[PDB]
């Protein structure tokens, strides 16, 4: 019954960092293996293609890390406010906690507008 | 060598 914190790792489509993201997840799993998530959950949204994504939990069970798949997405609208809100509402439904944090992996260009 |  963890209720204190959800760490949400958000990995929208990056074109060419997908493999790097898998290694990021593997690295984070090596921490879950140490049984640190008694009051917290780790929830991950990852685009496996530009149009396909999965939401899953990293948890510690029977002395090991485990991926619990929560749902899949087809054509998620992750570049839109409504799409991001809907994903975050999914995170909250699967993981009701007092606090939330967000880890965002992708290419970055600061404040620069998409439309220039 | 690639960056993000």
């Amino acid at each position: 019954v963890p209720t204190e914190q959800t760490v949400f790792m958000y990995l929208p489509w990056s074109d060419n960092l997908t493999s790097n993201f898998y290694q990021n997840i593997s690295d984070l799993e090596s921490v879950v293996e140490k049984n640190i998530l008694k009051d917290e959950r780790i929830i991950i949204f990852m685009c496996t293609t530009a149009t396909k994504a999965t939401l899953f939990e990293l948890a510690y069970e029977n002395g090991k890390s485990v991926h619990k798949t929560l749902k899949n997405y087809t054509d998620p609208a992750y570049t839109t406010a409504e799409g991001i809100t809907s994903i975050l509402n999914d995170v909250q439904r699967y993981s009701p906690t007092k606090r939330y944090s967000m880890v965002i992996g992708c290419h970055g260009m600061g404040w620069i507008p998409v439309s220039n | 060598v690639l960056t993000x």
